[PDB]
């Protein structure tokens, strides 16, 4: 029994963590066969990111001046360009830890596991959700950029996101594997501002799921409501729109408990309308809007990974 | 806006 | 900036983890250079769990009743000894993958990450706390036993837990990795139940001082406490009592933010008695105790 | 209790 939010295990990411040094920039790089992946920006300094021609940056740097470390051996780079915000460097040796993977480019709300990393060397792993508003609240310092985010399936691993910059509100930005950013973020040091942000509703009841199937059901009652209806509340309490796509990716859990989408939505609203009354459900006095319908199915059912 |  | 719950890196125990099976039982075991560790109970009987006698159940197995595997593959047990409630299966070949590691026996308070595995599989990643009743609050599933919670210091694994068993309430018991249980508890199948429980006070005051690294700070006030009086308040509230050497270890933090231990007591005296008034710290509606003053120090630097 |  228990209920955490967990991160994947790590260990197939950390054998792609390598150091990129460019003159005093030094940032992480995603190893992966003969190529290393990281933010464009390490070609930059102090003063460059304010608003920089990477084109023409990139043009006068040559293969050598890409320091690329990984652990104590040093990669010779024996090529290099650019794709949209990343850049890929083509080195003399192919990661012999290379797991088997795919880039993905995730949706909001959706989650993943971060692997936070400084000089090339695995720090701390934690889960965390895409916003609605397209960036991350991580947990990143000076030195964190070319992190990257991940889900594990069976033995493949779904690279999912990059990490460039963090915003005034201390929120983070970053790319897809193919250098696009989430949002309408850019990497510069420009002034840019996360928009407002909203309550991952699919989530949530994904999560009230989760606590219907681990015996937490007080919150439960005889009632259902229509989409609209649920809407208009929800919408009050600053909760994405649930859609009926959204009502379909539920259908499992649904499926599961024996309980309707739209019975469940009525007993959310009652809970957003009334409180919790001194109550708990999974043990927290919140209502947690960072597990995905997937992350209840995967965690209950005890999938590992090889 | 900060490149980390 | 920004403040998670976050793990170390699990690949280093990942790479040591392997399934045992005796009979009709499997677990998961900890396999280091030529040694396999795993839950004694592991040999224990259905109906036999009630009432073990460890020292009877294990002479009258063989090193080949043992069933060690690491993913698809059977490693052969050539010798195997009872240390506490752990078993310890000698194999016939080393797990290259080892890392630099030491086995340690952690303090109620502190903080560790927990590979959780199935199957000598890893499933997930998490980081908690010991309580300062000895118990986890921790996600396991049957056939969880076995798996193992570690701090890493640079490339240094140090082992601190394996777990062995639920509680009536769901929460966690298991041993160190000299198989010493950590509490009052006992690995058989029996009415033992978690004892009092209080909030780890140390680790709140780090987390108060981490919101404030962050710019979360609307929870300060004027005032200071004396020790004693901030002790007063918060055992009411069923806080552990603070100590000099707690104040001490605060040192840093407090140097860092230029706000005086003794200061964010009296703060933290106040969130007791009045609440936080719907207003949130580090993104939190309640006071967070599973982070120690080093863990706020390495996250946050 | 339970031995998990």
């Amino acid at each position: 029994s228990g209920f955490r939010k967990m991160a994947f295990p790590s260990g197939k990411v950390e054998g792609c963590m390598v150091q990129v040094t460019c003159g005093t920039t030094t940032l992480n790089g995603l190893w992966l066969d003969d190529t290393v992946y990281c933010p464009r920006h390490v070609i930059c300094t102090a003063e460059d990111m304010l608003n920089p021609n990477y084109e023409d940056l990139l043009i006068r740097k040559s293969n050598h001046s890409f320091l690329v470390q990984a652990g104590n051996v040093q990669l010779r780079v024996i090529g290099h360009s650019m794709q949209n915000c990343l850049l890929r460097l083509k080195v003399d040796t192919s990661n012999p830890k290379t797991p088997k993977y795919k880039f993905v480019r995730i949706q909001p709300g959706q989650t993943f596991s971060v692997l936070a990393c400084y000089n090339g060397s695995p720090s701390g792993v934690y889960q965390c959700a895409m916003r609605p508003n397209h960036t991350i609240k991580g947990s990143f310092l000076n030195g964190s950029c070319g992190s990257v985010g991940f889900n594990i399936d069976y033995d493949c691993v779904s690279f999912c996101y990059m990490h460039h910059m963090e915003l005034p509100t201390g929120v983070h930005a970053g790319t897809d594997l193919e250098g696009k950013f989430y949002g309408p973020f850019v990497d510069r040091q420009t002034a840019q501002a996360a928009g407002t942000d909203t309550t991952i509703t699919l989530n949530v009841l994904a999560w009230l799921y989760a606590a219907v199937i681990n015996g937490d059901r007080w919150f439960l009652n005889r009632f259902t409501t229509t989409l609209n209806d649920f809407n208009l509340v929800a919408m009050k309490y600053n909760y994405e729109p649930l859609t009926q796509d959204h009502v379909d990716i539920l259908g499992p859990l649904s499926a599961q408990t024996g309980i309707a989408v739209l019975d469940m939505c009525a007993a959310l609203k009652e809970l957003l309308q009334n409180g919790m009354n001194g109550r708990t459900i999974l043990g927290s006095t919140i209502l947690e809007d960072e597990f995905t319908p997937f992350d209840v199915v995967r965690q209950c059912s005890g999938v590992t990974f090889q | 806006a900060v490149l980390x």
